[PDB]
């Protein structure tokens, strides 16, 4: 039946001061690297298509118009009207159902993310840990965002993983805990 | 601390036929202006406190030969733009995996709560039904969710069912995924 392809470009001040997110039925196809000036597949399956398209001339214009509003409009009303803030929500769960001793992957799902500026840190009984994948923010219907952070791990009975989201640098944190079932 | 979006949604049906198209500028979470292929120009929306800003945004965008001509053509791009992979997307599927187990009782007093774990599928569309000895069991505390995305381009969800263990009883979770004609099943006996 119907399917929705979304090409959201946004700009703000902070963390990623500019981004592009192209989805299809809410799942992200590929984002866009403004440095190397190229699209980045969310999955290798995609690659080939993020390669072509050459719609660069639009992105260029969109980008400019965006940055432009940030430049002029913002300062004008900074402190004049209220900032749409969205208190982020974090949830944690496993990719596959729980099987002790057998390899798995924890997922930290962030929702109601606004603005798209954050930092995710994983711990295990407060003991910080790395090996986590980059947190990917993606645009979502309704002018909002969501982000995911994955961490492979081998589940054990006395585990206690926590996913810490730190919104807007230092204003408002969110901590989601996960224990064995 | 503000944020702006230059959003352009492209809606298409299977095969690859464009159905709708929009372009819309939005400052803060408020929405400013959207193109209108009828009027052929970029028309303002949300006449809020920012009604003023709205007019401007559009005018500026309007006085741009490229943009207007970019938009105008729109739907025709939508096809080309998506075409090379549209078949892949509309027809890419990962079959679900099911596993039934018992978990600590949620709501209700029954001594056993069964949990059907359906995971690793795409698209999100899926239906779970339970069966007691080959017999369909209507919903009462059969509370699931709405297929949680993994971002991994896969989805998962879970279905619960409370019961009373009587040997000889066999419970089966039936799952029909829009990506597989073969209904999957997983049984559970006391
Ligand atoms: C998608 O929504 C309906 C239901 O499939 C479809 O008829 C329509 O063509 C699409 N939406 C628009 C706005 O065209
Ligand atoms: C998790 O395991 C898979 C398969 O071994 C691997 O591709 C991935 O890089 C691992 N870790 C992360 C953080 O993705």
């Amino acid at each position: 039946q119907n399917h929705t392809f979304r090409h959201t470009l946004f700009c703000q001040d902070g963390i990623p001061n500019i981004g592009l997110s192209e989805t299809y039925d809410e799942d992200e196809l590929f984002s866009f690297d403004f440095s190397q000036n190229t699209r980045v597949p969310r999955l290798p399956d995609f690659a080939e298509w993020a390669q072509g398209q050459g719609d660069a001339s639009a992105i260029a214009f969109d980008k400019s118009f965006c940055e432009m509003l940030m430049r002029e409009v913002s300062p004008k009303l900074e402190g004049q009207i209220p900032v749409s803030r969205g208190l982020p929500v974090a949830e944690v769960f496993t990719l596959k159902p729980l099987e002790f001793g057998k390899p798995n992957t924890l997922v930290c799902f962030i929702s109601n993310l606004f603005p798209p500026t954050l930092t995710v840190n994983w711990q295990l009984h407060s003991a910080p840990v790395e090996g986590a994948s980059p947190t990917s923010i993606s645009a979502v219907d309704g002018l909002t965002f969501q982000a995911f952070s994955y961490l492979n791990f081998t589940p054990e009975p006395f585990d206690l993983y926590s996913c810490t989201v730190t919104h807007e640098i230092d204003r408002y944190t969110a901590i989601a805990y996960w224990v064995p079932q | 601390g503000f944020v702006a979006h230059v959003e352009s949604t492209c809606v298409l049906n299977d095969a690859g036929t464009p159905q709708d198209f929009t372009y819309c500028v939005s400052f803060n979470k408020d929405l400013l202006a959207c193109w209108d292929p009828d009027v052929g120009k970029i028309v303002p929306c949300e006449f809020g406190v920012l009604s003023r800003l709205a007019e401007i945004i559009s005018n500026i965008l309007n006085e741009q030969e490229s943009l207007i001509h970019r938009l105008q053509n729109g739907l025709q791009d939508c096809a080309t733009h998506t075409q090379p992979f549209w078949d892949v997307l509309t027809h890419r599927t990962r079959a679900p995996s099911v596993r039934v187990a018992q978990t600590t009782p949620f709501n209700t007093r029954e001594p056993v709560m069964l949990a059907c774990y359906v995971w690793g599928f795409y698209p999100a569309d899926v239906t779970i039904t339970w069966m007691k000895n080959g017999q369909l069991v209507p919903s009462h505390s059969n509370k699931e969710k709405t297929a949680q995305p993994n971002g991994d381009w896969t989805y998962q969800t879970v279905s619960y069912l409370a019961l009373t263990p009587s040997y000889g009883d066999v419970y089966t979770c039936v799952v029909q995924h829009s990506g597989t004609s073969e209904p999957i099943r997983g049984d559970w006996t006391p």
